[PDB]
């Protein structure tokens, strides 16, 4: 049971409580971002400059 | 005129999925402490 | 000429407290008048006032109402207050025209 | 009695054949209830938590003196024996009783009251002009962190 | 140890209307009258 | 003493009898929310104020280009400025149904409470007014140009009046840093009286939709309106953050980013959208003075409320005619904004001074009159 022992593991101890929700919010933004700039960045394919970027530099100028 | 239309909308994009789950979240933990109310009955009984 | 009974009988229940299970003088806006007119009701009266209210309250915060069943007719309505009001109003015209004189 | 909380307050473990009723009860008056309340569950997050040795080394001796004191007599004596008959299935001699009481030190009382006590949905019945104590999500909240 | 508590309101002061509810009370000695450190008040 | 430190600590104490301990009715709806709302929206605006401020320059020659340095330069310096620009829509719309539910719900009969209400009410205009010509576009200035020369419609005093506000002979540098000096001043007084509003509040505490006693059952602000206000909060947060990130240009006026210009008249001075009834309002009547006059009229009348109550009952909850007799006046202020936004010219013209007229005429007449009617067919 996950529901179980998230609560008696984690969400019990107001101490463990807390510390769970810095260490899930360090590992909620590190995901939230990431997944966020790549439906941003797919959704506009070819359009950004980080598209554009290698036909006037990294390769020739 | 706003050079700030890229990252405008990518922000617009974080808001509205951020937003999304903390409304419903913090809907769930209203209606969890309204619950007691919500389903409270109540009767009148005096020394009749 | 049965139309002021048609007016009154229509307004009560286009108004809909009857709904919550609310006499007429449930709905009174408690002004200087009617909390002196409260406090010379006798206990069941009152006690009964303060379930009703108290009930009302609780439907508002569910916001559900009585089932039909439930609601108060208009002809079964008990104007309880109104008496007690009337002699209140009636005793302070006094004071109010004692003391201008 | 520092602050007038009660004019009474007793704590009782009714215990029943598959379950039981670990609490307490107090009388007090309109406008001291929710104070009284207060400390109550305070107290027992104190048990869950800071429950120290000197404590309890003192609650033994009173539930020893209790125990010895329930059996002052012959009929606290039968009804000792046909209760524990029918509930324990023996008796359990005061000699007994003594070795499970000495055993208990403060590490104990503080996770077998974190384990009934503690971040559980209690059971409340209130009567007579209750107005200062309301809210039973607020009694909810008293159950935990001391 | 033992005995229980009880409280009443003052100034004014704060289970005996039966026929045997209320029996058992109806003096067989005087009066005596105890009070403890740690034990409810007691009185005969 | 007292037990715990948060009924005795005086200053965790007012803390506590305010957002914690305070007894609140049961069964108010989320209607009631939009207390709370102002309030942070408050602390919001003067917090991006604050932060616009530190890189704003108060003069006619670097105003505008501060402004748009702030939105260039500045890092988030174009958020902040989105967001105090949009909120000040946000204070106003959370303030027109914080007003709109106290007359449906009778809570004017507060009347200490009510009458501190309408000046926060005021002072939150006059912020919005003089904020407006900061960043000094064309709107900015012939907003300003227009709406103080009316002053100088009062007979003999008025056209001094004029001058000295100005600090000059037009709307110039010394208009700009005294507005941007009384911007940054006035939600200051709003926190204060804020404080006020709540303190008279507290003593009768609050009023319930059904408009009875509601001591037969309270309960602590916490955590049931603790938690109810946070989600109307994030509940009323996202369409106007959905607004700010992706339509930022859409209530105001393009013609505030040309530069202002005081040798061109902008074809159509109209306000924002919040002024936009009053403005309506005040072209109502071709007098100068009377349109001053019906202007100041337009949002004084609050003060008469209390008093043009004439029903038994507290609320409009059981008041059917009062009832649809309130959404004609929440459609006749809607009218009334449309009308703000149009030409002078037919028809919009006879339509403003019929809706501007009914406006009075349902506050003023209607409203006690059919108050009255009612308690008559209530049999009383
Ligand atoms: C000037 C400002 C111009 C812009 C004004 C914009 C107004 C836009 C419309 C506002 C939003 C309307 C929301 C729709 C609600 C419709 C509805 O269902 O109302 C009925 C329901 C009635 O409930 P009860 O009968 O108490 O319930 C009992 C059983 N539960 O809703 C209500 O409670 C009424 C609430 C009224 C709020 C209206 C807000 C209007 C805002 C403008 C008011 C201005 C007042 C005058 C100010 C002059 C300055
Ligand atoms: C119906 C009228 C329509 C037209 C409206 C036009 C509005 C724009 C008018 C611009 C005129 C420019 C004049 C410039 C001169 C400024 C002189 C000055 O010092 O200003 C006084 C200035 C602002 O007044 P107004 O904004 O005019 O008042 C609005 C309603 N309160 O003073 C104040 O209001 C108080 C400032 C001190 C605040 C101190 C902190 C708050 C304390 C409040 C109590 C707290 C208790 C707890
Ligand atoms: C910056 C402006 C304002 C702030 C910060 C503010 C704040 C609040 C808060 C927090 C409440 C309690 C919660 C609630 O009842 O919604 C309240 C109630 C109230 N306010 Fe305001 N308010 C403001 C403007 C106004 C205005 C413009 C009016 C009237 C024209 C007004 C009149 C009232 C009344 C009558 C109540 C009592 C409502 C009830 O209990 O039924 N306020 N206010
Ligand atoms: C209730 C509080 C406030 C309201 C209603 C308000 C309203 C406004 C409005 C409508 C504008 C016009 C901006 C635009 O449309 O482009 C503005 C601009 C500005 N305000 Fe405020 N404001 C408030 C608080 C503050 C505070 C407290 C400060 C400073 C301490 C401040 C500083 C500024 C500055 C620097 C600008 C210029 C930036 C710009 O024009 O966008 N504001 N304000
Ligand atoms: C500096 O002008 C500001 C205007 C505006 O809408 O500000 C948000 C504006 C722009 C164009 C045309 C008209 C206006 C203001 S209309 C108006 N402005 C006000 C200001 C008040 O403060 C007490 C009261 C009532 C009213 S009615
Ligand atoms: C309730 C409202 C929550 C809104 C959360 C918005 C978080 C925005 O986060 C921002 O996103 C930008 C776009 O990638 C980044 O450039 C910024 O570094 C980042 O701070």
């Amino acid at each position: 049971a996950l529901l179980r022992q998230a609560y008696s593991a984690l969400f019990r101890r107001t101490s463990t409580f807390a510390l769970t929700v810095v260490l899930g919010a360090v590992l909620f933004e590190r995901a939230f971002d990431q997944g966020a700039d790549a439906i941003f960045e797919h959704l506009n394919e070819g359009k950004l400059w980080k598209h554009i970027k290698h036909k006037y530099e990294a390769s020739e100028e | 005129a706003e050079p700030e239309h890229d990252q405008r909308k990518r922000m617009g994009l974080k808001m509205l999925l951020i937003s999304a789950l903390l409304t419903s979240l913090l809907y769930y933990m209203k209606r969890h402490k309204w619950s007691v109310l919500k389903s409270r009955k109540m009767a009148y009984r005096p020394p009749k | 000429g049965r139309l002021m009974d048609r007016i009154r009988k229509w307004y009560y229940n286009a108004a809909g407290f009857n709904k919550y299970g609310l006499m007429r003088d449930d709905t009174l806006y408690e002004d200087d008048d009617v909390k002196e007119a409260l406090k010379r009701l006798p206990e069941d009266l009152y006690n009964e006032r303060m379930f009703r209210i108290k009930r009302a309250l609780d439907l508002s915060l569910k916001h559900r109402i009585l089932p039909k069943e439930q609601w108060v007719k208009y002809e079964e309505d008990k104007p309880y207050l109104e008496p007690y009001l009337k002699e209140v109003i009636r005793e302070r015209l006094e004071r109010e025209a004692w003391n201008k004189k | 009695v520092e602050h007038k909380l009660c004019h009474s307050f007793q704590t009782f473990n009714t215990s029943y054949s598959d379950t039981g009723l670990f609490g307490f009860h107090f009388v007090a008056d309109p406008l001291s209830i929710d104070d009284m309340m207060f400390c109550a569950q305070g107290e027992w997050m104190r048990l869950c938590t800071s429950t120290t040795e000197s404590e309890v080394k003192r609650a033994k001796n009173h539930l020893r003196s209790a125990m010895v004191a329930q059996l002052d007599g012959t009929t606290p004596v039968c009804e000792t024996i046909g209760s524990h008959l029918l509930n324990y299935g023996r008796r359990i001699s005061l000699e007994e009783w003594d070795s499970r009481i000495s055993a208990v030190d403060a590490r104990m009382v503080r996770d077998v009251c974190s384990k009934y006590i503690y971040d559980k949905c209690p059971a409340l019945a209130a009567v007579g002009p209750i107005e200062q104590l309301l809210d039973y999500n607020r009694i909810r909240s008293g159950m935990y962190w001391i | 140890x033992x005995x229980x508590x009880x409280x009443x309101x003052x100034x004014x002061x704060x289970p005996l209307l039966c026929r045997e509810s209320m029996s058992g009370r109806s003096a067989r000695r005087d009066l005596v009258a105890g009070i403890s450190l740690n034990a409810p008040a007691s009185v005969r | 003493m007292a037990p715990n430190i948060r009924k005795s600590h005086p200053l965790l104490k007012m803390i506590n009898n305010s957002l914690i301990d305070l007894p609140a009715p049961s069964n108010i709806s989320a209607w009631w929310n939009f207390g709370s709302l102002l309030a942070v929206c408050l602390m919001t605006q003067i917090l991006t104020g604050l932060l616009l401020a530190m890189h704003y320059t108060a003069d006619t020659s670097l105003a505008f280009s501060s402004v748009a340095h702030t939105c260039r330069n500045v890092q988030y310096g174009w958020l902040i400025r989105n967001l105090h620009a949009n909120g000040a829509s946000f204070f106003f719309i959370c303030i027109f149904l914080h007003i709109g539910r106290g007359l449906y719900y009778g809570s004017y009969l507060y009347k200490e409470t009510w009458n501190t209400g309408v000046i926060l009410l005021l002072t939150l205009m006059a912020t919005a007014f003089v904020g407006y010509v900061l960043p000094w576009g064309q709107m900015s200035f012939w907003g300003a140009t227009v709406i103080t020369n009316l002053f100088s419609a009062i007979p003999y005093i008025g056209h001094t009046l004029v001058e000295w506000a100005w600090g000059g002979f037009s709307v110039d540098n010394p208009t700009l840093t005294r507005f941007f000096a009384l911007h940054f001043l006035l939600p200051f007084a709003i926190a204060g009286i804020t404080i006020i509003h709540l303190t008279f509040l507290h003593e009768s505490g609050s009023n319930n939709p059904l408009g009875i006693s509601s001591d037969s059952d309270k309960i602590p602000f916490h955590p049931y309106y603790s938690f109810k206000d946070i989600l109307g909060l994030t509940l009323m947060l996202t369409p106007f953050l959905t607004l700010a990130l992706f339509s930022p240009n859409l209530l105001g006026d393009p013609e505030n980013f040309t530069p202002a210009n005081p040798l061109v008249t902008p074809p159509h001075i109209k306000p924002e959208w919040y002024f936009l009834f009053a403005y309506a309002i005040l072209r109502s009547i071709p007098n100068k003075l009377g349109g001053v006059l019906a202007l100041a009229a337009s949002v004084l009348i609050l003060f008469l409320i209390p008093f043009l109550h004439k029903s038994k009952q507290r609320t409009m909850t059981f008041r059917p005619l009062s009832q649809t007799l309130f959404w004609l006046l929440v459609a006749n202020l809607l009218i009334l904004t449309w009308i703000g936004s149009q030409p002078v010219e037919h028809p919009f013209i006879i339509i403003g001074q019929m809706a501007s007229l009914s406006y009075f005429t349902i506050l003023l007449i209607l409203f006690p009159t059919i108050g009255t009617l009612e308690n008559k067919m209530l049999n009383y």
